[PDB]
DNA sequence: CGATCGAT
DNA sequence: ATCGATCGTTTTTTTTTTTTT
């Protein structure tokens, strides 16, 4: 303790154990006592801090604390605990023990970039932007323990050496020496340890190039925080794992000097708000925000303001969109005591001519709370690889990653039939199978699918009979309501899809008069609104709605199978069981929007008439 | 000696003058050499909210004869233009040279393609039309979505993919037909037909005055032992193409939608061949590519009306004996 | 099984 | 200088999944 600078009392001594004390507005709110302790009566031991308060509180800490965070950054812990445990005494009385503390830090700077975190850059706080891959389990670490040799509570400083003497030396001379460290962790701690990742950004020089990424650490409560395939953003810290220059050169024939290794440590992760940028499983969501939603959902003008939600620059498909969206929220897992998990997810079919921004519309579906795109060769046999470290057979096993989101393709036709048969098989069980090496793990994951294709010959098949698609009726099976793409000319709509798409796509226009349109606005919004609806209502029928229902896919069956007849030869698609188990899911869809849980065959009528255009599409 | 650019470069002549520096090789076809003169700097990221990115690409197309020199054409390109890949017909499956990313294999070395390797330039192809139909498959986006999406690996992580296209490809009925129609010159399938644009082709017949011409010049060509350089046009379409970030306004987008028409209406199912909203859009390109041949960033009728010109001439070139649409059509727009 | 290291 | 008592010392594997032409 040499008491002239960066001394290890200044600090704790008082300024830091006051500066909460301190921190001080009327309104009785502005302090973070109040947040402290309200967190630790429910378990928490944490709280949520800001970087430029020493601004509002001084001019020289910070420019010490990016210097040498590590100390400083636990400092703060030892003050945290000393300063909040005289309030743990409600009397001296119930502390029946203290207890540790994670602190936070956040700001608003300025993300950086992967390409620049150097040298320089190092054992030094930040601010970056990137997305999320997967990362580890939940292992284990600890802070100190005793050892029966010396009965001692071992301390360290960093988060090895273990020197000659016995100290079990009270033998006579007959002393114990050469290291005999008996470890005893009935004494020992525990604290989490999970290995967060991190990818580079989507813009940021992937161009001539790859993207590069990062690998992570955690202590204590950032643990059950992230959820791969997410963006953040982030404070943590760039450090190393091992040291040294001189010629004891690394391994065989590696480290011509001194190469050691990256990572960064997280103080203090958050999140990202790309509208709703994070907003897929946790709720800092409040009161404001639900009577919004509910109000909305009170407004009886939403669908079709709904309706005009993906295509502010788009012309046209507007019976064709009746239900894109309803694809999103889903229906009704409703489970039975039985086998009979009556199909849940929902799919979805679209083919026609080129030149009517299918690509883009999917780009799209995935923009609005979890999705993923590639189309053909090549999410996901699934995954059985062989751990290089201790050789053994993990399971990394990719539509996992829609366990609740969506998925949509094209390019069913355009990729081979190797690959579609697990795939064909697990939208109508959700449960992905596996019996290839010795494990018999039966996965599962609920995931839809959107379904683009191209025919080859185009409308000539639509406009006579049977070619309509390449490959299989199997997979004309599974969907439920299946559309034609044409482009039949009329000079209108020529010049109107003209002017449409000009007045877009002249000089990046519509940003002052796009939004003044009525409702049709924010798809972060539609994020939120999203994983809200669909996590709360498990809607079901009412009875007026089921015999109209019922009598109406008799009458589908029956006009099927006259076509059958009035051509003397099947002229039908297959009358499914499917059909209506679908169907179901789309009036499950739309009670799910307006959020009134039991639905009417009114509620309904939209949902025959939108997979009628199926009906009269495969009519012929 | 740098404003070498602008001792010259805003003269009105100079519509032309870059012309005479695509490949010094050949007498006639003044179309292609402009189509591509102007394609190899042409551009417009143009990113609107969140919806795309809409193109930094073009697919121009010379579907000629197997045997008129068009291979050489190509080769220009590459030693003046920043980037590239020699590749001919007859790629991978269009895999590529699926990795799952271990250290068994020291690694299981990876990459996509080339349009990965190459983005924001070239990368080339030769005689294609006799190439595996396993590719012509592969390639149908990155052309215009600019995107590539990727799985079937231990990942299924995506990447960038934006670039333009070579041509270079061979007419199947032995050399070229007469004007009778396009459809049955060449057969690829229907969900390829989606995009298509610069339709030039090297049609052949004979004029004893041309041959005495061009052969003097082939001779003169020959006879070399021992108005632009290459040495500055280079450096011209790097500035051109990278600093300055054009635009438009409106001064006439309503007469696109009539010349719309005029192929809806005079093309049904003749000729038109889907030619949906993407070479319409190619019209912008060409506007926006010759205020970049000016510096300009914007423009009056001018440059629209360049593009009226080169693709009325091209479509009365794609037609049969009554080869005079919209020839007919148009002395009244001419 | 080898080198360090202390004194005789 | 010499001897002796001090210090510190460790290495073993073969085969299965998805991928590309
Ligand atoms: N009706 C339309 N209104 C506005 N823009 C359109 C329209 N049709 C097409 N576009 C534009 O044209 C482009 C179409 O490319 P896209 O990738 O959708 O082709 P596609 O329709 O998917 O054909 P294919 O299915 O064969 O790939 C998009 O960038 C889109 O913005
Ligand atoms: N104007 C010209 N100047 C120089 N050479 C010419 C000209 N016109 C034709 N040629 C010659 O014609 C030949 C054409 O063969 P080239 O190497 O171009 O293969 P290609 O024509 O691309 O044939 P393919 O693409 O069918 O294989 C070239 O050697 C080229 O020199």
């Amino acid at each position: 303790n040499q008491q002239d600078a960066q001394i290890n009392l200044q600090a704790v001594k008082k300024k830091y154990k006051e500066f909460i004390r301190t921190f001080n507005e009327e309104n009785f709110f502005y302090k973070y006592r109040d947040t402290l302790k309200r967190n630790y009566l429910n378990g928490r031991y944490f709280l949520e801090i800001e970087m430029e308060d020493l601004v509002g509180f001084d001019e020289t800490l910070a420019d010490k604390l990016n210097k040498q965070p590590t100390e400083h950054l636990e400092i703060f812990e030892e003050a945290a605990r000393e300063v909040a445990d005289e309030i743990t005494a409600p009397r001296p009385e119930h502390e029946e023990h203290m207890h540790d503390i994670q602190i936070l830090l956040s700001s608003n700077a300025n993300p950086t970039n992967i390409r620049q975190l150097k040298s320089d850059c190092v054992s030094k706080l930040v601010k970056i932007a990137g997305i999320i891959v997967a990362a580890s389990g939940i292992s284990a670490k600890a802070t100190r323990m005793s050892i029966q040799c010396l009965s001692c509570s071992t301390v360290i400083p960093n988060l090895y050496a273990l020197p000659r003497k016995c100290n079990t030396e009270q033998a006579g001379r007959p002393k114990c020496p050469l290291d005999p460290f008996f470890i005893m962790p009935d004494k020992c701690k525990c604290v989490d340890f999970q290995t967060l990742k991190l990818q580079e950004l989507p813009d940021f020089v992937p161009q001539g190039e790859i993207p590069r990424h990062l690998q992570l650490f955690c202590d204590r409560s950032l643990c059950e925080r992230v959820v791969p395939g997410n963006r953040v953003l982030i404070q943590g810290i760039y450090s190393i794992r091992k040291v040294g220059k001189p010629s004891r050169r690394d391994g065989r024939e590696k480290a011509v000097v001194g190469v050691r290794a990256p990572y960064m440590r997280v103080v203090g992760i958050t999140v990202d708000s790309e509208g709703a940028g994070a907003i897929s499983r946790y709720s800092n969501i409040t009161s404001d925000e639900e009577e919004h939603f509910r109000r909305m959902a009170a407004s009886g003008d939403i669908y079709e303001r709904l309706s005009q939600s993906l295509a502010p620059s788009i012309f046209g498909s507007r019976d064709i969109k009746k239900a894109i969206t309803c694809m999103l929220f889903g229906g009704s897992r409703k489970r039975l005591p039985d086998g009979l998990c009556r199909r849940g997810d929902i799919n979805v079919l679209l083919l026609g001519d080129p030149g009517t921004a299918k690509s883009q519309l999917l780009k799209f579906v995935e923009k609005v709370p979890i999705a993923v795109y590639t189309s053909g060769k090549g999410s996901s046999t699934a995954s059985v690889m062989k751990d290089p470290q201790t050789r053994n057979f993990v399971m990394e096993g990719a539509m996992v990653l829609a366990d609740g989101g969506v998925v949509c393709i094209d390019e069913f036709d355009k990729m081979r039939e190797d690959d579609r048969v697990a795939i064909h098989e697990a939208m109508e069980q959700q449960t992905i199978s596996i019996a290839k090496a010795g494990i018999t793990t039966t996965l599962n994951s609920r995931c839809s699918v959107l379904a683009a294709a191209n025919s080859i010959f185009g409308r000539w098949d639509d406009t006579k009979g049977e070619e309509n698609i390449d490959f299989m009726p199997t997979i004309l099976s599974r969907f439920d309501m299946i559309f034609i793409v044409k482009d039949i000319h009329d000079e209108s709509r020529d010049i109107t899809l003209a002017k449409h798409i000009i007045n877009v796509h002249l000089s990046s226009n519509k940003s002052a008069p796009s939004e003044p349109a009525e409702g049709e606005i924010s798809l972060s919004t539609f994020k939120k609104y999203i994983h809200y609806c669909r996590t709360h209502c498990g809607p079901r029928l009412s009875e007026a709605a089921g015999e109209k229902l019922k009598s109406r896919y008799v009458l589908m069956r029956s006009g099927a199978g006259q076509q059958e007849k009035a051509s003397d030869k099947r002229l039908s698609i297959p009358i499914t069981v499917r059909q209506l188990e679908a169907v179901i899911r789309i009036s499950e869809s739309l009670a799910k929007i307006r959020l009134q849980p039991f639905a009417t065959d009114e509620h309904v009528n939209e949902a025959l008439r939108l997979f009628q255009v199926s009906t009269l599409d495969a009519a012929m | 000696d740098i404003a070498t650019i602008q001792k010259l470069s805003k003269d009105p002549r100079i519509v032309e003058r870059v012309v005479a520096s695509m490949a010094p090789s050949i007498y006639g076809h003044d179309y292609i050499k402009r189509a591509l003169a102007l394609a190899l700097f042409g551009g417009e990221s143009k990113n609107p909210g969140e919806k795309h990115k809409v193109r930094g690409d073009i697919n121009l197309l010379i579907c000629g004869d197997p045997g008129t020199a068009k291979s050489q054409f190509l080769k220009y390109t590459e030693k003046v233009a920043p980037r590239a890949v020699f590749t001919t017909g007859q790629g991978a499956s269009a895999v590529g040279l699926y990795v799952r990313r271990n250290p068994v294999s020291r690694e299981w070395t990876l990459e996509a393609g080339a349009l990965v390797l190459a983005d924001q330039g070239v990368c080339l192809i030769d005689e294609f039309d006799k190439m595996n139909d396993q590719d012509r498959t592969s390639i149908h986006e990155a052309m215009e979505q600019q995107s590539i999406s990727i799985s079937k690996a231990g990942i299924v992580t995506s990447l960038q993919a934006r670039c333009t296209v070579i041509a270079a490809a061979n007419p199947i009925g032995g050399r070229y037909d007469p004007s009778m129609t396009f459809s049955e010159n060449v057969n690829l399938s229907e969900p390829i037909l989606s995009r298509f644009d610069v339709l030039c082709v090297v049609k052949d017949e004979f004029d004893p005055m041309q041959d005495q011409q061009l052969a003097k010049f082939v001779v003169h060509s020959h006879m070399k032992h021992h108005e632009i350089p290459q040495d500055l046009l280079r450096q011209y379409i790097v500035y051109a193409k990278e600093n300055i970030r054009p635009k438009l306004t409106n001064i006439d987008e309503d007469k696109i939608a009539k010349m719309y028409a005029q192929l809806r209406q005079e093309s049904f199912a003749t000729g038109s061949l889907p030619i949906t909203v993407r070479h319409i859009e190619s019209v912008i390109r060409m506007s926006e590519a010759h205020a970049r041949m000016h510096l300009r960033e914007n423009v009056m009728e001018a440059d629209v009306s360049m593009a009226i010109r080169m693709m009325l001439e091209s479509f009365i070139e794609a037609q049969k004996f009554s080869v005079m649409k919209k020839m007919r059509s148009t002395f009244q727009k001419y």
